[PDB]
């Protein structure tokens, strides 16, 4: 219910040599939207993205103090930090809230600094990482997108027809959430470039 | 030097800091209290140093509470937290139970302060060394006009009529050539800048001197530079 | 509840706050002041719980002017939303906690206007019109059906003249008369304030 | 240089212009201080500590003066050097064992608790307003895997497995008496690390012990508790290591 | 206690704090650096001390640390209390953007560590860092800026500058050589050569970092042996015909 | 020299120097008398004035209702231990509603004054005290020092020149016990003069008293409430 | 007793830590120690004499495991030693719960390095007497590392430490080459010792620990008997 | 923490460490200042002009709030501080009583600062002296100096750091009522004391005034070059005069 106070809801998904992370726009308050263009997408490297859904201020809050400990992180290392040690990271983080959480479940999407691999995982309210090889969700919707992901996510799939994929897969899941939606995002991560599109969705 | 502590005894019995504290009030200028029926009459000399400096910022004396003033002489800018001190300890007194702090519990918890000095078991905030200034209060109580003297030792006495600072010697000699337990407070602040005029250096002036009375009527009471122009003019 | 309104133009951000100060049944004040003067080009505005507005307001304002005396040069608009986000956020799982509602306005010389949203949560928004305030609810529906990017001042005054006639026509509550402030790159303008006898 | 000195190098445990610590140094003289010695043996089955036993007064009450203690049921110790110290020593070696079995379950091997006493000393050697403890500590006792071990910790808060080692004022010739001893061989028997030890002690002393005179102690894998003996036994000893 | 405490932060008679003298004395002997200021960026040039044949390289640079994204230094002094102060530097840049989520302003940084190295001077008892930096840093307030620290937490900025050994004829050379609002990153790297070799070159012994912008974004480089070899081939061959014509 | 300036710090003949020049501290002062009889314990106290103007400073304090101390030496020192006094005294009375025994709040005294004897940077309380009080074992006068010792006298002076007034304590000392009250303060004076230069004589001024008794809280007399006292008494010699 | 507040690492006149020299002095006098960077693996190798055969040679160690792929040995005083392989092994745990990952070499010996640095300006302390050889495998790749008294610490191909570490380093530039293998970096390794070597070399003498992809293991007197055969 | 006794009195009743801090001060660029009627002013010798220096980053005048400015003279790093703990003071007045400091009020405030680091375990003192000039709320203009020790005073005009005596004396016999009965007399005035002292020109001084009502200007180097051909032709015209 604290996790629906704002609503919302991200998605990471897994290709043959890519990523796709998608996140809804929505920044409302209960029933009452507020703004239609809400960051719940932050990058974290190059060909690393962190979703956050929750509550709003602590999705601002995961991904500051987040940023802060990646930036020390990739100053004292000199380099740039995997996606399975920006795992372990956020999951050190929310844990040490282990009995004053933050009401936010983290996904994570990118590719290997220097093998370029998929990577996906979630995280629930206190750290826990789960990965997976096809795709994790979070939010309002979860139920929703599990329906959809569970039907129409294929192994190997091009970058092309992972976006065809996510973005279905986003826009009827969140079609049926009250407090989910005005509008997606997509990131597509390829070793070569990242693609960001914004989706023609419902704006009810 | 830093070859003993400050709360090393010397073989005499004396706190060395202390002593030390003492020769430091013996560089301060001159100031003089003298304790009447009428009132108690505070004077001190500024020692103006440049003409370019504003007489008026010189404060050495201040008031501590309606009824009671102190003049101080020695390294003033320790002053100011003893000064303070005393203010809260005489509201502090009002707020508790209603009435007026006598002059002798206010100097008794200034002086409370004197040898709160150290280095080990000491919390921040600590003390590293004596108060350089010697304090004459004056006051108007139930018990009527109070006059006393606390120095960096902690030991305070009654006086009738006491002189602080550098000339204190001489000045000290002259109020017992002069003081009487009957004089009037007129007297006692005639008396007070006589003597004043007589140890200072520079000519005595309305500009470069302080007086101040309390009285059991009035309050503590700085005179203005008319009143002491008056006073300075049958002299 | 009190009123905030905040719409942004191309070169301009305009501003409004009820006035009224209530206790219980009674207006106390009528002529109550809202906005806070962050900086020569930022202004908050906040709302809420007795205590904590003036309290959590003022303490940004001074350390936003401190930061000013130290430095020589102003925190940006988006610098002090994220500033006073931060602090409101790191109370809010405290021992005191601020119960505060606050449109950020300001305008920079190199970023143009700017208005941020932020609820008692800490939960920061950019918008181009915001409002905060149970007649909020009767007023952002009209922004949404009249606001355009490209607005002028005069206009924008029209519009935000509209949102207060639909309070003295629909809210419940007595609001009478409102201040109106316009910050852009001369910094921060007084209004006439709009009444309704 | 040779034995040059900077600053207050002498009085605390700082270096000096050789890398050395003086205050160190001085703690090993002053384990010298007592007049004492013990050495200790390890056999093949049994790790045993002899020891001097001084009581000049005859008013002293000889059960409560020796410098064997029991650390644990299985761990036993001697220690050389200023009393008290020692005494302090083996209060900490006690805690520190007892507080092994209850956060690990199991008994602390001999070992580990040489390592953690002599950690406890480092640490005296690097901060300034202690001084190191003037006194050494030998502790034997029965590891199940090793078989029986010997170990010493000193001021400086180094510390080893020994075959055998000694302490106190004959240190240098008791160890050269156990060094030729285990050159001409190693595999000794419970009697015969038992004499061994007591003759080191005899030989660097060029006394011929009474009962009284010395204190032994042992473990062994057949009784691994560490047990003293009595007079009676070691009178025992002594009359079969005359009659050879 | 009294006896043995050495008296790190008081006067002396003469107003003078020695320890920081000391210090100091000790940034004296380190390696140079050498800070410039150009209208297109702003470059560190510092000279390697770690020059034995066995060495390994596995960092970005020996003398020269990266504080954020818009900002690094250069150290001369105590290789130890360099790392700590570096550590401190970093965490300084991260909170501030944590607090305003903009980059901290090189000014703020540099004022932010003196204070910590101030401190030091004031009280505690212990001694102060022997470290002094040079700062290269590009904010929106002003622009490109080159600060210089001391262990004595003074500051300042400067168009030119230089630390370390033979700081004082490298400050000399610059104020004949630089010109005021009139150099490149191009003119800069010739000067600093030029100056590197009079203070002392070879590519091996110096490490050289740049910062510039390219599309609104701040680049810094440490320059690679082939770069810094054209820059002393470029340099000694202006030096050959320098020395013909007269 | 090195072994004078810490109370940390032994000599090699097994002395404390600071503490000794804390009992200097004490020597220095103004003499101070405690005598007793079976039902009575009597203080008598010369005061000092710096000047001819100023007031005698005070050598009497009150502690409780059946404890009165006078003071020898560093006179913040003195405050600050009467004051620890009466707390004591206070707690005593608030947690067992009994007045707190002589020789307890001695014991105490010893123990507050003992500690700082043995840390570095502190020093030793700069005062002695002669403490009068009375309680179920009758009358008692009390001497502690510096050093954190403390003595359970028939009677004790301290201060300047007390010898001579510890002399005639000791000629006298037989007859305090049977001994009315008056007679006793006039013992206390006699001893007291006995400290005093040939110019320098007791008056009413320089003299404080202070009396503590069965059915007799501790009273301090002061000023003209010593001419009683002083009526009786002969010419000295 | 509190420890003093008081930094006895002062600077002197000239600039200099007089007492950080002091320890580089211990450490200079210490058992030679020896690293060889190879291509495929690093070895540590020390002199490990005992004073008397009365010692348990095989009791104390001084080539130490810190994780599975990083080990260390030292040159100096052998208590300061261990307290710095327990804080390391410490760090390089607190690392691992933060991040899951065997802590970097370099960031192993950084963290190492400030531990050091402290103690050459709290208060009441001197600087450690010894002088640190890390070798670790990471990013299949060999890390050597030197950390010094100071708290500084240098990247090394080859190195030696201790007693007679100048010769040591002479020796080590004229044999060392980047493309030797493991085996023929323990052969340099013992030779390097050898130079310096009071008596003969036995398998008790001396330890040597290697690191390489498997992870970082002292060797066994068996092999090491092998390796001195061999270099006979 | 580490908690020595650092000032302590000596024999003679002295306190050396705020003596040697005296003696820093006596170290540090002279500063000046002048009250006008209607203006303070504020100059401070720019010792040692290095022509690649940022001459914005060592300016030893700043702003404490709108209505108060310092300069000093000693240890720029002790001043650095002392002005960051007086800033923060001035915004918790303006936050507490809801109206601005006094200019004695925050002079008192620094003042109190040094007095307790001057008695306090573990510390040294300020090696700094402040000249603290402003305007109150009614528009009185206000100068004071404060010095190590934590005594201040309120002066007509003042000069610290070194040659501050010789420009004392110079300003004893240079301040009249009509030396500053316009603001260009007292700009004038402030040089002519700088210029007694300083090296040569107006190269190396550093200026900055506050009119009533008004915030810190600083007088840029061309303002200041002006002023000072003016002071030498009336330098120059009464010379004449007198021949």
């Amino acid at each position: 219910s604290i996790m629906s106070y704002n609503g919302g809801a991200v998605m990471a998904m897994k290709g043959k040599n890519c990523v796709a992370i998608a996140a809804d726009r929505r920044f409302g308050i209960q029933a009452q939207m507020v703004t239609t263009d809400f960051q719940k997408i932050f990058p974290m490297g190059d060909r690393l993205y962190i979703g956050l859904a929750g509550l709003a201020t602590d999705v601002q809050t995961v991904a500051q103090r987040l940023k802060f400990r990646l930036n020390l992180y990739e100053l004292k290392e000199g380099r740039q930090i995997k996606p399975y040690t920006l795992m372990s990271m956020v999951a050190n983080l929310l844990y040490e809230k282990r009995f004053g959480p933050y009401y936010t479940e983290p996904v994570i999407a990118g590719l290997d600094p220097k093998t370029f691999k998929p990577f996906i995982c979630s995280l629930d309210l206190i750290g826990c990482p789960m990965v997976t090889d096809d795709f994790v969700v979070s939010g309002t919707c979860a139920e929703q997108m599990y329906g959809m992901c569970e039907s129409l996510w294929e192994p190997n799939m091009d970058p092309d027809h992972l976006f065809e994929t996510i973005s279905q897969a986003m826009l009827n899941a969140v079609d049926r959430d009250a407090v989910s939606g005005m509008g997606v995002i997509v990131h597509i991560i390829e070793k070569d470039k990242i693609t960001t599109r914004t989706l023609k969705a419902r704006m009810d | 030097e830093y070859d003993r502590g400050v709360n090393t005894f010397s073989p005499e019995g004396r706190l060395f800091q202390v002593e030390y504290a003492i020769e430091a009030i013996k560089l301060g200028s001159t100031a003089i209290g003298i304790q009447t029926s009428e009132g108690v009459c505070l004077a001190v000399e500024k020692r103006i140093t440049s003409p370019l400096m504003e007489p008026s910022s010189i404060e050495k004396i201040v008031e501590i509470d309606a009824h009671i003033g102190c003049a101080m002489s020695g390294l003033i800018a320790d002053a100011k937290t003893l000064i303070d001190k005393a203010r809260v300890e005489t509201q502090n007194h009002w707020f508790t139970y209603n009435e007026t702090m006598t002059v002798e519990s206010v100097t008794q918890a200034v002086s409370n302060l004197a040898l709160q000095f150290g280095e080990e078991d000491a919390d921040p905030g600590a003390m590293s060394r004596p108060f350089g200034v010697a304090l004459l209060f004056g006051g108007v109580d139930e018990k009527g006009p109070q006059l006393f003297h606390m120095d960096p030792s902690g030991t305070f006495v009654q006086c009738d009529a006491r002189a602080i600072g550098s000339a204190s010697e001489g000045a000290q000699s002259s109020l017992q050539e002069v003081y009487h337990k009957s004089m009037t407070l007129k007297e006692a602040i005639k008396s007070s800048l006589i003597i004043l005029k007589q140890v200072m250096e520079e000519k005595l002036n309305a500009t470069n001197i302080e007086l101040a009375t309390v009285q059991p009527g009035q309050n503590f009471h700085m005179f203005t530079k008319e009143e002491l122009e008056e006073v300075i003019k049958d002299i | 509840m009190e009123y905030l309104i905040g719409i942004q133009g191309p070169d301009y951000v305009l501003v409004a706050s009820d006035r009224v100060a209530a206790s219980n049944i009674v207006q106390m004040k009528d002529d109550h002041d809202k906005m806070f003067k962050m900086s020569e080009k930022i202004l908050l505005l906040c709302v809420g719980e007795a205590g904590d507005t003036v309290q959590f307001a003022e303490y940004i304002q001074k350390n936003v002017q401190l930061y000013k005396m130290r430095n020589g040069y102003e925190l940006s608009p988006t610098a002090a939303a994220n500033f006073t986000r931060r602090n409101l956020a790191d109370c809010l799982r405290s021992r005191t906690p601020y119960h505060v509602n606050l449109l950020l306005a300001g305008y920079d010389e190199h970023e143009g206007p700017a208005l941020y949203y932020m609820d008692y949560l800490a939960a920061l928004a950019k918008a181009p019109f915001a409002a905060h305030g149970y007649g909020a609810f009767l007023t952002l529906s009209i922004l949404d059906r009249y606001y355009t990017p490209t607005i002028s001042r005069e206009r924008a005054v029209e519009l935000l003249r509209k949102c207060l006639e639909e309070l003295q026509k629909r809210f419940i509550l007595n609001l009478p008369t409102f201040s109106v402030r316009i910050i852009d790159k001369n910094g921060i303008h007084d209004l006439d304030n709009i009444s309704f006898p | 240089s040779r034995g040059s000195s900077a600053g207050f190098d002498r009085h605390i445990t700082i270096f000096s212009p050789e890398g050395r610590l003086y205050q160190v140094e001085y703690a090993f003289k002053a384990i010298n201080q007592g007049g004492l010695t013990s050495v200790a043996v390890r056999g093949k089955d049994c790790a045993v500590i002899v020891t001097q036993k001084k009581v000049p007064d005859k008013l002293l009450d000889s059960s409560t003066v020796t410098h064997l203690f029991k650390i644990t049921e299985n761990i036993g110790c001697v220690m050389t050097g200023m009393t008290a110290d020692s005494r302090s020593q083996v209060q900490r070696a006690r805690y520190e064992a007892a507080n092994w079995k209850y956060k690990y379950g199991y008994e602390i091997p001999v070992d580990m608790l040489c390592k953690r006493i002599a950690d406890i000393s480092q640490v005296y050697t690097q901060n300034a307003e202690m001084r190191p403890l003037g006194c050494c500590m030998i502790l034997i006792g029965i590891d199940e895997e090793q078989g029986p071990q010997v170990y010493k910790c000193d001021p400086a808060g180094y510390y080893c497995g020994f075959k055998a080692t000694a302490a106190g004022v004959k240190q240098t010739e008791s160890t050269s008496f156990l060094e030729k001893k285990v050159k001409k061989k190693f595999d000794w028997t419970f009697e015969q690390t038992v004499e061994t030890a007591i003759t080191c002690l005899s030989t660097v002393l060029s006394i011929d012990f009474k009962p009284s005179e010395i204190e032994v102690g042992v473990v062994t894998v057949e009784n691994p508790k560490f047990r003293i003996l009595t007079e009676a036994e070691i009178d025992a000893h002594l009359v079969a290591l005359a009659e050879r | 206690s009294r006896r043995y405490d050495s008296r790190t932060t008081i006067f002396s008679p003469e107003g003078r704090l020695y320890q920081v003298e000391y210090a100091m004395e000790a940034i004296g002997h380190a390696g140079t650096c050498l800070g410039i200021l150009a209208n297109d960026g702003v470059l560190l040039a510092a000279e390697r001390r770690n020059i034995h044949k066995l060495l390994d390289e596995v960092f970005f640079s020996e003398k020269i640390y990266k504080l954020n994204e818009d900002m690094a230094c250069s150290v001369a002094g105590i290789t130890s209390d360099a790392n700590v102060l570096t550590n401190e530097l970093r965490l300084i840049a991260q909170r501030y953007l944590l607090q305003y989520q903009e980059p901290i302003p090189c000014e703020q940084l540099v004022t932010a560590l003196c204070d910590i190295k101030q401190a030091y001077t004031q009280f505690g008892g212990k001694r102060p860092f022997g470290v002094s930096l040079l700062y290269i840093g590009w904010d929106k307030h002003y622009g490109f800026q080159l600060y210089q620290s001391d262990p004595s937490g003074n500051y300042g900025g400067w168009k030119a500058t230089c630390i370390g050994n033979n700081s004082a004829a490298a400050v000399s050379m610059l104020k004949q050589d630089y010109k005021e609002g009139e150099m490149t990153l191009k003119s800069a790297l010739a000067l600093a050569i030029k100056v590197l070799n009079k203070t002392m070159l070879s590519a091996e012994k110096v490490e050289i970092a740049t910062l510039t912008r390219e599309n609104g974004k701040t680049v810094i480089r440490v320059l690679k042996q082939k770069e810094v070899e054209q820059l002393i081939k470029k340099h000694e061959e202006e030096e050959a015909k320098a020395e013909r014509e007269k | 020299n090195q072994y004078d300036n810490d109370v940390t710090v032994w000599s090699p003949q097994g002395r404390i120097h600071q503490i000794e020049y804390a009992m200097e501290a004490v020597k220095q002062g103004s003499a101070t008398v405690g005598l007793k009889s079976k039902t009575h314990a009597v203080l008598v106290a010369l005061k000092r004035a710096q000047s001819e103007l100023a007031a005698h400073q005070k050598k009497i304090l009150h502690v409780d209702n059946h404890i009165g101390i006078s003071i020898a030496g560093l006179t913040a020192d003195a405050r600050l231990l009467c004051n620890f006094m009466r707390q004591e005294c206070l707690d005593s009375r608030f947690v067992f509603d009994r007045p707190l025994p002589v020789s307890r709040l001695v014991s105490l005294i010893g123990s507050k004054t003992q500690i700082p004897t043995q840390r570095y940077g502190r020093r030793p309380y700069g005062v002695g005290l002669l403490i009068a009080g009375y309680d179920d074992m009758g009358p008692h006068i009390f001497q502690t020092c510096p050093s954190a010792n403390y003595f359970d006298c028939r009677a004790m002076s301290i201060g300047a020149r007390s010898q001579s007034a510890r002399t005639y304590l000791e000629r006298h000392m037989s007859e305090f016990m049977e001994c009315n009250l008056n007679e006793l303060v006039k013992h206390g004076l006699r001893a007291l003069r006995e400290t005093l230069p040939a110019e320098q004589d007791l008056t009413t001024k320089n003299v404080s008293i202070g009396i503590v008794g069965k059915d007799l809280e501790f009273t301090i007399y002061d000023d003209d409430d010593v001419s009683p006292f002083l009526e009786g008494l002969e010419e000295r010699p | 007793e509190r420890g003093y507040s008081f930094s006895l690492t002062t600077f002197s006149p000239s600039g200099k830590l007089v007492q950080i020299e002091y320890a580089l002095a211990a450490v200079a006098g210490g058992a030679p120690s020896v690293g060889i960077k190879a291509a495929n693996g690093v070895v540590l190798a020390t002199e490990k004499k005992q004073k008397s055969i009365l010692y348990d040679e095989r009791s104390v160690h001084k080539v130490e495991p810190i994780t599975k792929h990083i080990g260390l040995v030292y040159s100096g005083m052998g208590p300061d030693y261990r307290v710095l392989v327990h804080r390391a092994r410490k760090l390089a745990q607190q690392y691992y719960l933060v991040y899951q990952e065997p802590i970097p070499t370099a960031q192993l010996v950084q963290r190492v390095a400030s531990v050091m640095q402290e103690y050459t300006q709290s208060g009441g302390v001197r600087p450690f007497g010894v002088s640190l050889l890390i070798c670790g495998w990471n990013e299949g790749r060999p890390y050597l590392f030197q950390s010094d008294p100071s708290g500084a610490y240098f990247a090394w191909k080859a190195t030696a430490m201790g007693k007679n570490y100048v010769n040591g380093k002479t020796f080590l530039e004229k044999r060392y080459n980047e493309d030797l293998e493991l085996e023929d970096a323990i052969h340099t390794a013992i030779l390097t010792l050898k130079e310096s070597f009071e008596g003969q070399m036995t398998e008790d003498n001396i330890e040597v620990g290697i690191c390489n992809e498997a992870g970082f293991r002292r060797l066994t007197p068996t092999e090491v008997k092998d390796y001195l055969a061999a270099i006979a | 923490s580490y908690d020595r006794a650092i000032t302590v009195f000596s024999p003679d009743g002295h306190l050396f460490q705020v003596e040697y801090a005296q003696e820093a001060v006596k170290k540090g660029s002279t500063a000046v200042g002048v009250r006008g009627r209607d203006i303070v002013v504020l100059g401070v010798e720019k010792k040692s002009v290095a022509k690649l220096q940022d001459e914005r980053t060592v300016r030893k005048i700043c702003a404490l709030d709108d209505n108060v400015c310092m300069a000093f003279a000693g240890l720029t790093a002790d001043a650095r501080i002392v002005i960051n703990r007086a800033r923060v003071e001035c915004q918790s007045h303006r936050l507490t009583v809801e109206d601005p400091v006094t200019v004695e009020y925050i002079t008192r405030y620094i003042a109190s600062l040094k007095q307790r680091y001057t008695q306090s375990n573990g510390r040294r003192p300020f090696g700094i002296s402040a000249l603290i000039v402003g305007f109150d709320f009614d528009g009185t203009p206000r100068l004071y100096q404060t010095d190590p020790s934590g005594t201040y005073h309120a002066w007509k005009a003042n000069a610290i750091g070194r040659g501050a005596k010789s420009v004392r004396e110079f300003l004893e016999k240079n301040y009249t009522d009509e030396a500053i009965e316009t603001d260009d007399l007292t700009i004038k005035l402030v040089i002519k004391a700088l210029l007694e002292v300083v090296q040569s020109g107006g190269k190396n001084i550093e200026l900055a005034v506050m009119r009533r009502d008004q915030s810190l200007k600083i007088l840029n180097p061309e303002e200041i070059e002006k002023y000072v051909a003016e002071i030498e032709k009336e330098k120059e015209e009464n010379e004449k005069k007198k021949q």
